[PDB]
């Protein structure tokens, strides 16, 4: 069942990109963050990291993760993966490049695993707000209340609703290929991968080879140290160069498609009703800001709505045509008068 | 018994970030003039505004000013903060009220 | 001493209830939070968890915790017990069902150790606000300043100011008991237990028994396995089904009752007075929003009370009758005019 | 080249003091903090902890910390050096008493390492805020924009712009030196260190000795268990009492001197300009609160400064003299009138 999505599993491989605030400065972390999607209602977040979470090398180890350490990857466990904001979050599911979590409200989002001798985390400035379903401006999902048709990301991954292009990655520089042949700069190969190669000085101008040596130039900071390694494909990230050869296809399904689920919503305390001649008096004791709306049923609607936070007592002139009011998300009520 | 003492010393940050009080006078204005007259089509002269100083760059010689308006945007008291200029009225030396 | 609390230490049992936000959704966590009481002043919180802290199974301890996994109390060393808010807290002391901690302001409270192979955490939606005792709306207890008669929870445990009920546990369900013998369903009892047999097929519906087997019914999904463990007793929690019998007595003393202690309160900077003809110019440089109250000493009080946060200069008309003003927590003072 | 700071490394020793909020109360932590300098722009904070981390006991292990436990120091690993605020921070560098870290805004700052069997945390109340350099009052360093000359603490440590005096410390008590000699109190020494000694009863009045016994007094609670141990000097902290002898030399350079670096600041989206007859309409949508300034080029400036957060439409009467406006940190732009 879980091995029925090999379009992403085998054909894609995580790469390294330029995290805005890696650790303490702008480094090139393997967990670079892309496309923070904070659009769900219940504060659920989707994050697209450049590291590939999910299966092991071939098809196994859901509890493992795969990042790229220099020119080669090394799949390890998911031991201490943590996604964090203003307050630490709680991860829900990880799949491919995407992570689903439920974060508290906050202004910054961070993603970071723990290799064991190092942290290797990344963070990006991107605010994430809470938008409570309905008319009751709460801050966290309550344990009870009436449910409403919210919109939220689904924890399921075996979906084909949307796709994202996965072309051959651009080539990557690796100056550690540029060893010294005692007096000349010398290039090895990872596994026979294509090493684009050339220096400022006139020498070998293409590089489609095994381990070459330089005839002309001397300095390792005056040669192109590249690796075309599109035996494994990468996401169409805006942080990697694009190989001018051609743009590969191979679009894979997006893990967490938004769905129209049903979230529990808070229910404000019921009003204390009191009355005088042609006059409703309404006592309100809200715990959180909740919108009150009112509507006269006569020819003139004469609407009135206001967010109320502090406990307050309000009034309403009730004509014989009658009056409706909708405190919180309680069913609307209506009345006559003497 | 405890003998506690304390004194105020300027912060280490004063070396880089620090306001500067300034009292200014009229001063003398200068201009860079370009004159592309006749057939020479060029000049690159820095000049004053006092009605005496000649400027004889290339072949021509000329005199500029004085300005018709003594308008100075600076006030008598000027406060400079790193890069921006504020015409705040700093009280005087050795008289600052606490907190202000 | 520590062992003079046998009523809660011996007789109580760690129960498991329905945490509202157990990780991703509402599971049945062994640390189901109940009755968060953030009614103190300095920011100390008393939490009544579903786990039983302190006591090992073997009489008593304090470096150990008893939580219920399965039908058995898998007690362990307490080791990484988190108490979280908008920012992580710092727990003060733990005694059986209750754990006293000091938290920063926030809107959610979460509890969880991390037994290692698994986390077993739990949270609950409940706002926590911390009003410091005094006239200054500070945030954290400062290093110095005057002291005021605050109210908070004692770290001491050997108190009997208040009591809580503790009666026989209800009929806990356990589906894992409905095994089959390839011909009929087999019931089981671990030790001293007395399970209840119920099945959909027309048969003996009562089935109160020790180790035994069904009469005729065969479908596991068409049966019920209720477990009885009346040897221990549990707290009267609102998330646990009532036992059908008597309210067994036994008053568990509340480990942390409120007391009238003395908290250190902040001390606002001294105002800079500047006298003026029948007028009191007052220079103020508040550090945190502090109340300012003044009143005329004459026949007419003429009260004035207004919070001041941003530094400002306010003036008052000090008549020959005199005037009094109380800036922050400073003692009140008086003034004349000529 | 990290061995050119032995004045800090060798002449100084770890130190212990009153942490105001050490854990649940005010203990005497080895990492009591003092003089947190949160006055930069990029969110970085310099903290002067009582513990002096740096090289190991003799000359090595930059990645080790050395705090004082009881009578003696103890150089151990730096595994879990934690600096916290309203949100967890991230370490940058540490040297001597001073540790440089960047924190999100918050009301309190906490510091805590990990001995392994112990927590050993300490905190203090201190306002922390960070307004970015520029006209766009953001709240997290953005990925891109324009650079401006901010004020930030130097990432390096080998600087001598400012100095901090390290004199001889003052005697510390320790009643655990007061062992019992069957019926009398027996003081013992750490390594031949000076032990100022005397009790309320008349006996040995100075104490400049090896391990003495007390002839007169019997109870350890009425005796001066003092250690003069100025073989390695300390900083003249406000929490350590003064040595009556003299303030020794040891003028020590401040590790992280603030410098005028260039931080990257945010850039607001360009406004949509709409022209009318002799009036400028600025259709704009600010992402974060930004102030815009307008200034007429005529004799009368008629300036206007206005921070705006919500999207708004503004107007401006552009006179024949002309108008100029500065939206955010964009370069100023001028405008005509017909
Ligand atoms: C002094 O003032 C005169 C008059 O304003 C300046 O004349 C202008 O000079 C610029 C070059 O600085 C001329 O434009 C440029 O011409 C070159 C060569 O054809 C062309 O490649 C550029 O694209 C550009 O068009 C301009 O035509 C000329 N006149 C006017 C009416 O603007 C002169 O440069 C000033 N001299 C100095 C030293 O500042
Ligand atoms: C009606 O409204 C007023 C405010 O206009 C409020 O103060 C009062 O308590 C309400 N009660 C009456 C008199 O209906
Ligand atoms: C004094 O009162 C006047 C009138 O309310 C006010 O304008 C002024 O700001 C106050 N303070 C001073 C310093 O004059
Ligand atoms: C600015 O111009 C718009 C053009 O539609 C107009 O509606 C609006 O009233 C004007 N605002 C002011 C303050 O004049």
């Amino acid at each position: 069942d879980l091995d029925t999505h090999f379009t992403q599993y085998k054909l894609a491989r995580p790469y390294i990109a330029d995290c805005p605030n890696c650790g303490h400065s702008r480094c090139d972390s393997p967990i670079a963050i892309e496309e923070v999607r904070g659009d769900a209602h219940a504060g659920v977040i989707r994050i697209q990291t450049s590291a590939m979470f999910g299966l092991k090398t071939d098809g196994v180890d859901l509890a493992y993760m795969s990042f790229m350490n220099g020119k080669t990857q090394k799949s390890i466990k998911i031991d201490n993966l943590h996604v964090r904001t203003s307050a630490p979050c709680s991860l829900v599911s990880h799949h491919g490049y995407y992570i689903l979590a439920q974060c508290p409200p906050g202004d910054t989002v961070t993603v970071g695993f723990h290799d064991g001798p190092n942290r290797h985390t990344c963070t990006v400035a991107h605010k994430v707000e809470f938008r409570p379903v309905g008319r009751e401006k709460y801050r966290h999902p309550p344990e009870h209340g009436v449910e409403l048709p919210c919109n939220r990301y689904t924890h399921k991954r075996a979906d084909q609703g949307h796709y994202v292009e996965m072309h051959q990655p651009g080539l990557v520089a690796d100056h550690s290929l540029l060893s010294i042949h005692s007096a000349k700069v010398k290039i090895t190969v990872p596994s026979g991968a294509q090493v684009k190669y050339y220096c400022k000085c006139p020498d070998v101008r293409e590089g489609i080879t095994s381990s070459d040596h330089t005839t002309t130039c001397t300095d390792v900071k005056q040669c192109r140290a590249y690796l075309i390694d599109n035996k494994k494909w990468v996401y169409n990230s805006g942080r990697l160069p694009r190989g001018e050869g051609d743009t590969f296809k191979g679009k894979l399904h997006v893990p967490f498609v938004p769905v129209k689920a049903k979230c529990i919503a808070t229910l404000a305390p019921e009003p204390l009703v009191e009355h005088k001649h042609r006059t409703l008096i309404l006592h309100l004791h809200p715990d959180h800001p909740t919108l009150l709306t009112t509507r006269s049923l006569g020819s003139d609607a004469n609407p009135t709505r206001q967010w109320i936070e502090r406990p307050t007592t309000v009034n309403f002139t009730v004509t014989g045509e009658g009056l409706e009011y909708t405190w919180g998300n309680h069913p609307p009520k209506r009345v006559w008068a003497q | 018994t405890q003998m506690s003492e304390a004194y105020v010393e300027r912060s280490e940050e004063c070396s880089i970030d620090h306001a500067k009080a300034y009292k200014v006078h009229t001063g003398t204005v200068q201009a860079m003039v370009n004159i592309t007259y006749g057939s020479v089509s060029w000049r690159s002269a820095d000049v004053y505004v006092n009605g005496e100083t000649p400027a004889k760059i290339g072949d021509a010689k000329l005199i500029i000013g004085p300005l018709s308006s003594a308008w100075s945007p600076f006030d008598n008291k000027v406060v400079v903060y790193g890069h921006e200029v504020y015409n705040y009225d700093f009280p005087e030396y050795g008289t600052g009220k606490a907190g202000s």
